[PDB]
């Protein structure tokens, strides 16, 4: 009943995510066109991070959720490993491309001549390298436990530790970013809407805007969405153990885990990306 | 025979690695054209900034400003040597009322040219002391050879300069606005125009060119990212 | 062969309406924006008229704006300029020029030594 | 524009006076020279991999 | 009228009807009529084998050598690189003084490659040195207009093609125009030489080929078929016959000793211009590269295109058959070049 209802969105979620960030890699790998351009190498760091997750951590935890316990057994100790690094692998992946973009809109004779491949490449390695870490070093140690099933619950001051440098950081970076971008491009669009009124001012002797709004409160409010109630409730958590229930807890994890299949849509639609789908899929 | 291979495999790399040395000087030098009619105040422009070639850096910021003077008048089949180009520099005298015709229908020509559908142009409008001579003097007229000037009227965003007769606003902005009805007619954002008063003694022309740029990226990378 | 002649023009007192006709061969008419240009003596060639593919979107200079009308036949493969209220100053050679590619909107064809796609051009003498 | 039109007719006369053969013949050179060499034109009559210098390792 | 300019219009439109009359006259047939009856070529569906790839701007020029190995490819990064096309290593890389180039050739004794560009100026280089590396040897000045194609004779007379409507048979070594041709209106776009070095044939901006005495500087035939600029030229490999590509998205057959055209390929889904032709080594098979990203091999006999090559990211620029008739190169505006069969 119930049960297969949420075994087949869990699948379809997986699928969903597996489709969309294989079809980025394969694109990438088969057109090398779309890899010549320095910033896409942030895109294709962010489709293989969410392709790990949908690799390694939802279809276990799926399977997991479906049959009422674990049974893995000793992978679960591996999991809750692979469940912190990849998904910080995706939002440190996010805020990096966030401050790419940045780095593009605000100084943009300065980014084409210092952004170099290596550039690009020192950037995607301390964000996978602070992901592993900050997921790997303490669970090996046990230190994100608290002092069959599988326990995913974290520890009182890791909870905040790890959360302060997974979201809250990169989240307010990204905030400060795309406020400084809007603040650039409400400038322009003013100043390009100054010359066309005058010219249209001449001929008789907001949707700019508009769009610019839209776009940035995709970008922004999908993240805040998926992710801001898992985090403040894994900050809250550990304190209360009002409180919450397992399954409101699983399910704003599902919440956070369905970033990695939205991704590929909002950050990796350009026109040569599209064109590439377009070619690949037939 | 092997040894000839490895002999052929260390010359490419050899070329390889100058190219790559040669990718990173070619990717930060900014490529101008300049272009307009005779008579125009270009070539003492380019005097100014200090023949076929000119090299200038703005706050560590090269550009490499080309005119192409010494072919023949077809502007034709060499336009397309300059589809890649960071801004097409356009150069107008605002005094003749007649040769500006003629300066319409060339921005008109390169403004839809299907090679260079993204490049944006700068315009300089020079001899901004001579216009406002004629029209002060008062013997030749906009309106004998612009009807429209008669019906115009001062842009309520125009910024004259101190002591600035609203004569020689009205005729400026006048000459402003039929260079911006064409720009805005179908640049649908791939790329605009961005207008200047100049004169003969001006040195602010380096400086202007520099921030036009600074626009002209700044928009290809919001267009690049959806968001203008 | 691309092939344009100018026919019509002549001497007339200032006031008088004349139109001129480009005859067009070697080429599909319908896929070229045309102009009609005048070198009057003492000066270079200068730009007179515009008209479009389909003659959707005319264009004048400010000089004869209000009396010189252009309109272009794709059929018969013909095209015409209209002149009202001629002035002392109108007294030029007028060429008949095809835009050099077809499927644009680029024209290029105001070459005062050399262009291969314009006519002879007749002879409109304005004087009293 | 006196010199161009006395050049221009002298270069007329000249191209007139040429001696041209008929369409049929000239084809027909066309149709000797064509299966002449078809059995020996890589690009129509594709040659096997192994005699093919761009599919060898 | 007596005027002696009304004299010469009157002659020239009676010329001009002689010339269609005699042209008209000899066209008792069409080629589709009498290739009607030849089986069609198939379908050839070649694909990429090799892909050579380093320039940092748009290519314009390639040239196979004699060897079928080795080419060279100008690009206006400021660079003229050499290929080795069997191992895709790069044998040369050229900077050039001027970065706005337009064409190179490649010398058939492989010893001598050529280009040139907006600097009015056709600069050779000398493969074989002495020194250690390639360096320029000669450079050929005089032309009022760009240089658009130059291709060698032999190791020391070559033929140019410029903007300022003219070509010019030179002497490499003395550096003197040792002929001159005159009488094209527009800008001359492209030169072909005939297999046998006796006679070339040049594509004008003035929508007109023109076939020259290469000794005598003479112009032999007048072609007027396409509509637009011509901007490439290709003899057949027989040597009387070559075939043109212009803007009016359109390609055409002329022969030489029947002065007219004999068929042309078009379809109407092409509207986009046409930038480069090359015959293979029958001359069945006729390669053109187009503005609309793609080119397309014609059945040089039927009119119809028997495949397309679908490899580049912009504008095919350039292209070329090997002698050996092994391949056929591809240059285009996306800084790469694409061998193909
Ligand atoms: C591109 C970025 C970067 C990002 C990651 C790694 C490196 C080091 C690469 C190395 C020097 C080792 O070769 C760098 C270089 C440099 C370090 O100054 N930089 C930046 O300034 C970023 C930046 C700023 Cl602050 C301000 C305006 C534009 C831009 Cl783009
Ligand atoms: C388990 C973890 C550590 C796997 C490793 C993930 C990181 C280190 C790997 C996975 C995918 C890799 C990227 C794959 C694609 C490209 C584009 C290529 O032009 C340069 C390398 C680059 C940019 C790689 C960077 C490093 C990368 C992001
Ligand atoms: C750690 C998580 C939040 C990802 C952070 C990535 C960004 C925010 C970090 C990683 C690398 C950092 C940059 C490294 C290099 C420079 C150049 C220096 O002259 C100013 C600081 C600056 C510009 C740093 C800014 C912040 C930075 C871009
Ligand atoms: N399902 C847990 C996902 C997660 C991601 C990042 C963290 O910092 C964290 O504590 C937990």
């Amino acid at each position: 009943s119930v049960r297969i209802l949420t075994a087949c969105f869990l699948s379809l979620l997986i699928l969903s995510t597996l489709l969309g960030n294989t079809l980025v890699c394969a694109a990438v790998i088969r057109f090398r066109h779309l890899r010549s351009k320095v910033t896409n190498f942030f895109v294709i760091s962010l489709a293989v991070s969410d392709l790990l997750v949908a690799v390694l951590v939802m279809p276990w935890k799926a399977v997991a959720e479906i049959a009422g316990f674990w049974p893995f057994g000793s992978f679960c100790n591996i999991w809750v490993a692979f469940d912190i690094m990849c998904s910080t692998a995706s939002i440190l992946n996010l805020c990096v491309i966030s401050v790419d973009r940045y780095w593009a809109i605000s100084s943009p004779f300065r980014y084409e001549r210092k952004m170099t491949p290596k550039a690009a490449f020192i950037l995607i390695s301390v964000a996978w390298t602070l992901s592993v870490l900050i997921s790997f070093i303490p669970v090996q140690l046990s230190w994100h436990k608290a002092k069959d099933n599988c326990d995913s619950s974290l520890s009182r001051t890791y909870a905040i530790s790890s959360s302060v440098i997974s979201f809250y950081i990169p989240v307010a970076i990204m905030i400060v970013t795309y406020t400084r971008i809007y603040r650039i491009a409400q400038k322009q669009i003013r100043r390009i809407a100054a010359l066309e009124r005058a010219a249209v001012h001449a001929k008789n002797c907001f949707k700019r805007e508009t769009k610019v709004l839209k776009t940035l409160s995709v970008i922004m409010g999908v993240f805040v969405c998926c992710w801001l109630p898992f985090f403040i409730l894994n900050c809250i958590l550990p304190f209360c153990g009002f409180c919450i229930d397992s399954n409101t807890f699983d399910v704003f994890v599902w919440f956070g885990w369905a970033n990695s299949s939205l991704n590929p849509i909002i950050y990796a639609f350009n026109a040569d990306f599209r064109k590439a789908f377009s070619t690949l899929l037939g | 025979q092997r040894n000839e291979e490895k002999a052929q495999r260390e010359a490419n790399k050899k070329i390889e690695k100058q190219l790559q040395k040669d990718k990173q000087v070619y990717r930060a030098t900014h490529r101008l054209l300049l272009l307009g009619a005779d008579n125009s105040g270009k070539s003492t422009i380019v005097k100014q900034m200090r023949i076929f070639e000119t090299k200038f850096q703005v706050d560590k910021v090269n550009f490499h400003m080309f005119d192409v003077g010494g072919q023949r008048d077809e502007r034709r089949k060499w336009i397309q040597c300059f589809n890649d180009v960071t801004a097409i520099i356009f150069v107008v005298d605002s005094s003749d009322y007649n040769r500006l015709q003629e300066a319409l229908n060339l921005f008109k020509s390169i403004w839809n040219n299907r090679w260079l559908r993204t490049i944006s142009v700068i315009l300089f409008l020079n001899k901004q002391d001579l216009l406002a001579e004629k029209v002060l003097a008062g013997k030749s007229k906009i309106e004998d050879y612009f009807p429209e000037f008669a019906r115009y009227t001062t842009p309520e965003d125009a910024t004259p300069e101190p002591g600035e007769d609203p004569r020689v606003t009205r005729a400026k902005y006048f000459i402003r606005d039929e260079f911006l009805r064409i720009s805005t007619a179908s640049g649908d954002g791939r790329h605009y125009c961005y207008p200047h008063f100049t004169c003969a003694v001006d040195t602010e022309n380096a400086r202007r060119i520099f921030n036009d740029c600074r626009d002209i990226i700044q928009r290809m990378h919001l267009r690049q990212y959806e968001l203008l | 062969q691309v092939q344009l002649q100018e026919s019509g023009g002549g001497l007339v007192q200032p006031g008088g309406s004349l139109r001129l006709s480009c005859a067009a061969s070697g080429f599909t008419f319908s896929n070229y924006k045309m102009n009609w240009v005048r070198q009057a003596p003492g000066k270079g060639l200068e730009w007179v008229s515009d008209i479009s593919q389909s003659g959707a979107s005319i264009s004048y200079t400010g000089s004869v704006k209000g009396r010189f009308t252009i309109s272009r036949d794709n059929a018969k493969n013909t095209l015409y300029l209209q002149m009202n209220s001629l002035k002392p100053e109108d007294t030029a050679v007028y060429y008949c020029a095809r835009c050099p590619a077809p499927f644009t909107r680029d024209c290029f064809d105001v070459t005062s030594t050399t262009y291969a796609y314009r006519g002879q051009g007749t002879q409109v003498t304005v004087s009293s | 524009s006196i010199a161009q039109a006395r050049k221009l007719v002298e270069q007329l006369k000249m191209e007139a006076n040429i001696d041209r053969i008929k369409v049929s013949k000239a084809a027909a050179d066309l149709m000797a020279y064509c299966e002449a060499h078809a059995k020996e034109d890589p690009l129509l009559t594709p040659v096997p991999a192994s005699e093919n210098p761009f599919r060898e390792k | 009228s007596g005027s002696e300019l009304d004299q010469l219009r009157q002659e020239a439109e009676q010329l001009k009807n002689q010339i269609r009359d005699a042209r008209k006259a000899c066209a008792d047939a069409t080629l589709s009529q009498i290739t009607n009856n030849i089986d069609p070529v198939g379908r050839i569906q070649m694909r990429t084998r090799r892909t050579l790839r380093g320039h940092l701007a748009k290519i314009y020029a390639m040239h196979w050598g004699t060897d079928s190995r080795l080419l060279v490819s100008a690009s206006q990064d400021g660079k003229l690189i050499i290929w080795d096309s069997y191992t895709t290593n790069k044998v040369h890389a050229i900077p050039l003084r001027s970065s706005w180039v337009m064409t190179c050739a490649y010398a058939p004794s492989g010893n001598y490659v050529a280009c040139g560009g907006l600097d009015n100026i056709c600069s050779i280089y000398n493969l074989k040195t002495r020194e250690g590396n390639v360096r320029v040897s000669r450079e050929l000045a005089g032309h009022t207009g760009y240089l658009s194609c130059c291709r060698f004779l032999d190791d020391n007379q070559i033929v140019t093609s410029s903007g300022d409507t003219t070509c010019a048979l030179w002497d490499i070594e003395t550096g003197q125009q040792t002929t001159t041709f005159t009488g094209h209106t527009g800008d001359v776009m492209s030169l072909s030489l005939a297999p046998d070095t006796r006679l070339f044939v040049s594509g004008a901006c003035d929508a007109s080929a023109k076939l020259w005495d290469v000794r005598e500087g003479m112009c032999r035939q007048t072609f007027t078929g396409h509509e637009s600029d011509i901007n490439a030229i290709c003899f057949f490999p027989n040597g009387n016959a070559f075939a043109t590509g212009s803007d009016d998205a359109t390609c055409r057959l002329f022969d030489l000793r029947a002065d007219q055209e004999l068929m042309t390929y078009s379809h109407d889904n092409i509207i986009c211009g046409i930038t480069s032709v090359s015959f293979s080594k029958s001359g069945r098979l006729l390669l053109a590269g187009y503005d609309d990203f793609n080119c397309n091999v014609w059945d040089a006999l039927k009119a119809d295109r028997a495949g397309v090559l679908a490899g580049h990211d912009n504008r095919v620029s350039c292209l070329g058959v090997t002698d050996d008739g092994m391949a056929v190169a591809t240059g285009s505006w996306d800084s790469f070049l694409k061998i193909w069969n």
